[PDB]
């Protein structure tokens, strides 16, 4: 698997946060790094507890590929910067 | 004389049935969008940006 | 909308045309409200012709009340029509602009003209005066549009925003109303599900009370300018007399039907200046019915048995809610195969990476047992 | 640079949330207006009784 | 018994109803790998209530229409005690009208 980063979490514990319900839980019940579902995530006791989710190679059922109408809103105006742009 | 009698329901009920099949349409597209987020995700290949978008 | 050549040509060729247009507008526009001034006056209520003051509970502040500071005149028809009334409505517009900009003009003398320069290049906050063809107002009309598109998303939000961290619903059709209320122009929202809103935000907030920052984004999205702003009770001014002329139109309207006697372009206008049906939508007479249908149906029986409309707050959130276009969604679902941090593969994985992909990868349950046996064994040995 | 955009990026999870309970909030309410409607057709044996009474039978 | 023939309605849209069969049906074949069963007791899933609300609208319409089909609309219209009983009712007159026909031509 790759060294790509994943979801930020600003070292923060989600099983104990003030927003943690947004964060979904898992089977062993520890709560997401990020809104997806993560199979693996992990907690770490430094001086403070932090979340982490460790990459893996998992399969998951891809449903088929939707028509380009019923997902693109052509609703661009000349102001707008997409998020990839003005990174 | 029944079909004409059961005929405005059948009608309207018909397209009831098209613009439910046309609103579900969308919510499975933006169930496959969050499958390929999901998936991209777990690979460590998301950016936040991508996600945004 | 950013400014162009093409629009500038276009604004300095129609300059004095416009300037004299605009003047016989001013003309014709001063008889309508004097007629209109001299009604309320003579047949308008105590406490709306004496200005009753309204101060807020926390800081004492007078602003227009809706219930006493706006009156509704049924019988305005007698003395002044429709049209007029969106005459009126479409100069008072268009004046305030033209103000604002002499006012720059006086302030800065001879300065002002490079900025005027900029203000011909944008049909922003040029009056309708300056366009002697349909193509010129229709493009008019599209950056009106542009405008209310930039702005209104701001108000809506800092109202649901503010509303949502502060307070919630007591019931659940309030939930509901809410919910729905905030929806994009994209589905067809049922006014009676959502007038309980109004009710709600009136125990929250009364257009007395509307903060100045919110007010400022009403003006833009109302095609207001708004500098300089100054004190909040003069764009507020400026709202309370539009929407007194809208809703005396309205009642109008709804007594003598004019609407389904009204023209298509007519009545494109109307719900226009109701901010309900957007030009670049091309809609037809079908959808402008239904949209004017809903808004007098929101306006609710009340309205025409007393003249007293649901709270202004959420009667503009619900009419620019049209503008609240879908977030925009661009490409081809084949662009989330591609992956983000390829310039990383090159750098591979520390030792700290390697540790933590062996102890929370596949093998991590392995791992964790053989540490916990180990902890275990340590400790016992210890003790 | 980089005030905004980490607020930005706090609020991301909690909205997300929130708009997939709202949308799952709308399927229900679109599950449970729905409703059989059976409908019930005058019953052919008055019709026969009143075919043998029109016979004088 | 009826009363007067109900005001017509112009249809907004065009469309065969087997062609939206049809469609359902390709539909529903996407997600067959995702569709996962569960108890009745436990909470559904978004393909499990797509697929009650298209079918129970499309056995409802295909019963008004004349196409007594009891197998299924047992299946994606019966959610009330009161559907069983009308199921068990209409199996019944149907059963009854095929034999009394056999036997008024016998
Ligand atoms: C280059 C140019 C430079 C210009 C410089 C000059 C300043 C700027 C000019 C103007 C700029 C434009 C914007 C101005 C602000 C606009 C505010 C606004 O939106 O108002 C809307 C508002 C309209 O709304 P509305 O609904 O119709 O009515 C308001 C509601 O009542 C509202 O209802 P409410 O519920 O809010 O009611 C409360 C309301 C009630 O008030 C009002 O709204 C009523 C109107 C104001 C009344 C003010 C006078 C009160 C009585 C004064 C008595 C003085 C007696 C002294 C006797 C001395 C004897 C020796 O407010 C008050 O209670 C405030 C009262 C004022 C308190 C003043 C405290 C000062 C403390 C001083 C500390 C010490 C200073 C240093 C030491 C000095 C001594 C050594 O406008 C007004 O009411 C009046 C606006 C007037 C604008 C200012 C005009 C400026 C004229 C300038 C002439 C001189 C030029 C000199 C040039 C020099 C060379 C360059
Ligand atoms: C030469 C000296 C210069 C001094 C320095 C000046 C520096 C520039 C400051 C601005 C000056 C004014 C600029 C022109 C504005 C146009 C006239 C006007 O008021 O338009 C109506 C309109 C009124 O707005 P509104 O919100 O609808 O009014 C609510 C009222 O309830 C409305 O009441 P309503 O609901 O009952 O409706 C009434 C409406 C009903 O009528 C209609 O509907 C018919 C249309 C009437 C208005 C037509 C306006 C047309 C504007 C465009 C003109 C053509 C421009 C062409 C440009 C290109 C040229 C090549 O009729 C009115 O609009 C009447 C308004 C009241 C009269 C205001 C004028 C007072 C000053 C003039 C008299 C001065 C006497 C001096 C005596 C000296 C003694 C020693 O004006 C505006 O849009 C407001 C001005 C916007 C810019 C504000 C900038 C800040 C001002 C701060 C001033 C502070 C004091 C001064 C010191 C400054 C130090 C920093
Ligand atoms: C003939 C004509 C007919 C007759 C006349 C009629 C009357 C005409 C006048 C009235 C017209 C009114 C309408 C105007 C609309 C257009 C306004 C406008 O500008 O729009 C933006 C306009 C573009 O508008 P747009 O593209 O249509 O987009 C409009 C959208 O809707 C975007 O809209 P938005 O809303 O987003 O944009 C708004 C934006 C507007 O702002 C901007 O967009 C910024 C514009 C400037 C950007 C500059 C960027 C480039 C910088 C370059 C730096 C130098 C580079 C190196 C140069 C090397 C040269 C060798 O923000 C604001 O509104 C902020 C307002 C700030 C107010 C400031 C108030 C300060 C008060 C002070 C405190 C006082 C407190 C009280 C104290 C009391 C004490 C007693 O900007 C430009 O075109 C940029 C021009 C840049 C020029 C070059 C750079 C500057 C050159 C300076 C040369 C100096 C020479 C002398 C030097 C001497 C040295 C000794
Ligand atoms: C990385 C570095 C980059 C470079 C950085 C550069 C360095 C910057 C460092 C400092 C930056 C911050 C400074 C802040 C200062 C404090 C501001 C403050 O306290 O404001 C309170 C407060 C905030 O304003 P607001 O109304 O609440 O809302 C402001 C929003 O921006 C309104 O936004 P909105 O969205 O609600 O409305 C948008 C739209 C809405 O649309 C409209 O409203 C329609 C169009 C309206 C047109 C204007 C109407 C004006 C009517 C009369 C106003 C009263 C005049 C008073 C008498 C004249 C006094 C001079 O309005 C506009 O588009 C406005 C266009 C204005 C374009 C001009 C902007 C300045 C560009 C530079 C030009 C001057 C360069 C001079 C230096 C160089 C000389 C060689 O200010 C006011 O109440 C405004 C009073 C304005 C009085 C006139 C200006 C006085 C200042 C001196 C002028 C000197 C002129 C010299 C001419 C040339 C001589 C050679
Ligand atoms: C490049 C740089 C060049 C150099 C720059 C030099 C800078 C100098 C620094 C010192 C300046 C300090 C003052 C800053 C003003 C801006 C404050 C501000 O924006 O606050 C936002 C503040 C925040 O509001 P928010 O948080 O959104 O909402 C809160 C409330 O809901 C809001 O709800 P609301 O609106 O209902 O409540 C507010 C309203 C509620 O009340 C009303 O509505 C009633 C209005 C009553 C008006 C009473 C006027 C009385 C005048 C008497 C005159 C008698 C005649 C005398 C004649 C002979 C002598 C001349 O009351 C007022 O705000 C009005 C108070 C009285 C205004 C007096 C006129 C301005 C004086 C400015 C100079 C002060 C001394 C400076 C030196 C010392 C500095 C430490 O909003 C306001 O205050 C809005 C109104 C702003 C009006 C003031 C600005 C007008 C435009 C100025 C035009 C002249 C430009 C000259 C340029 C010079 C360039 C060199
Ligand atoms: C912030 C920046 C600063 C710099 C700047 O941009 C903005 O400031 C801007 C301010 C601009 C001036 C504004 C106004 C004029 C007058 C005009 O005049 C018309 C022709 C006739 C009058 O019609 C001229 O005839 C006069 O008639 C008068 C009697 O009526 C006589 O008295 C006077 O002697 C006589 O010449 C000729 C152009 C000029 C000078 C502008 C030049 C460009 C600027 C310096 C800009 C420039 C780019
Ligand atoms: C530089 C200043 C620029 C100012 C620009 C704006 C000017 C506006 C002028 C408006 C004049 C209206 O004219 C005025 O109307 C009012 C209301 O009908 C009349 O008012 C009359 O009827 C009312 C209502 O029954 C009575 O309360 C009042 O006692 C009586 O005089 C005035 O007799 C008339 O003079």
């Amino acid at each position: 698997v790759g060294n790509g980063p994943t979801f930020s979490t600003g070292g923060e514990c989600m099983n104990t946060c003030d927003i943690q319900n947004a964060f979904p839980m898992n089977d062993r019940g520890v709560r997401s790094s990020s809104p997806f579902q993560e199979p693996n995530t992990a907690i770490y006791d430094s001086y403070l507890a932090w979340t982490y989710f460790q990459p893996m190679d998992v399969h998951i059922e891809k449903l088929p590929a939707p028509e380009a109408k019923y997902y693109q809103r052509h609703t661009k105006k000349p102001w707008d910067v997409s998020s990839t742009e003005l990174t | 004389t029944l079909q004409q009698y059961r005929r405005a329901s059948q009608d309207k009920r018909l397209d009831d049935l098209v613009d439910l099949l046309e609103r579900f349409k969308p919510v499975l597209a933006r169930e496959a969008i969050m499958q390929r987020l999901t998936i991209k995700h777990l690979e460590g290949q998301l950016g936040v940006w991508r996600y945004m978008d | 909308m950013q400014g162009s050549w093409s629009v500038l040509k276009k604004n300095c060729s129609n300059f004095f045309p416009g300037l004299l247009a605009f003047a016989q507008q001013t003309q014709e526009a001063y008889g309508i409200w004097l007629r209109i001034y001299n009604r309320q006056q003579k047949y308008g209520p105590t406490d709306f012709v004496e200005q009753s003051e309204t101060f807020s509970p926390d800081y004492h502040k007078r602003f227009h009340s809706q219930d006493k500071n706006m009156w509704v005149d049924k019988e305005l028809c007698t003395e002044v029509s429709q049209k007029e009334v969106a005459r009126l409505m479409t100069y008072k517009l268009d004046m305030w602009r033209m103000a604002h900009c002499a006012g720059a003009l006086l302030a800065t003398g001879g300065y002002a003209i490079p900025f005027g320069l900029f203000w011909l290049a944008n049909d922003t906050w040029v009056p309708s005066s300056f366009n002697l063809t349909g193509e010129e107002l229709r493009a008019w009309r599209e950056a009106q549009d542009l405008y209310r598109y930039r702005s209104a998303p701001s108000y809506l939000t800092d109202t649901k925003w503010h509303f949502d961290f502060h307070a919630y619903p007591w019931n659940e059709t309030q939930e509901r109303a809410w919910d729905d209320l905030f929806e994009k122009n994209d589905v067809r929202r049922d006014p009676k599900v959502v007038r309980p809103a109004a009710e709600m935000y009136d125990g929250f907030i009364k257009f007395e009370l509307i903060r100045r920052k919110s007010l400022r984004h009403l003006c833009r999205s109302m095609n207001i300018p708004t500098f300089p702003m100054l004190a909040r009770l003069c764009n507020g001014t400026r709202v309370r007399d539009y929407w007194n002329l809208a809703w005396c139109e309205d009642y109008m309207v709804i007594t003598q039907r004019l609407h389904e006697s009204m023209t298509d372009e007519e009545l494109y206008d109307y719900a226009w200046r109701r901010y309900l049906a957007p030009y670049d939508k091309n809609l037809n007479r079908e959808q402008l019915m239904e949209r004017v249908e809903d808004y007098f149906e929101f306006l609710g029986p009340d309205f025409v048995a007393h003249g007293k409309a649901p709270n202004l707050v959420i009667l503009t959130n619900y009419v620019l809610g049209y503008y609240n276009d879908p977030a925009y969604l661009e490409g081809d679902i084949s662009e989330l195969d591609k992956n983000d941090y390829d310039h990383l593969a090159s750098w591979g994985k520390d030792a700290f990476l390697r540790r933590l992909e062996f102890e929370n990868g596949p093998l991590r349950d392995q791992v964790e047992a053989h540490t916990q046996r180990l902890l275990a064994e340590r400790a016992a040995i210890a003790k | 640079d980089i005030m905004v955009p980490s607020f930005v990026y706090n609020k991301l999870p909690v909205i997300h949330f929130l708009q997939e309970k709202r949308a799952e909030q709308k399927l229900r309410r679109v599950l449970d207006e729905t409703y059989t409607e059976w409908t019930e057709e005058l019953d052919q044996a008055h019709v026969t009784d009143a075919i043998t009474r029109s016979l004088n039978i | 018994y009826k009363g007067e023939v109900p005001p017509h309605y112009t249809r907004k849209s065009s469309a065969t109803i087997e062609q939206v069969e049809k469609e359902i049906d390709a539909l529903l074949g996407g997600a067959e790998k995702l569709r996962k069963t569960s108890t009745d007791d436990q909470p559904m899933d978004k393909l499990t209530l797509m697929e009650r609300c298209l079918r129970h609208a499309l056995w409802s319409y295909h019963k008004e229409e004349g196409r007594y089909d009891f197998d299924q609309i047992g299946r994606w219209v019966v959610y009330t005690p009161e559907d069983e009983v009308k199921l068990a009712q209409l199996k019944r007159e149907v059963e009854a009208k095929e034999k009394l026909a056999a036997l008024r031509k016998r």
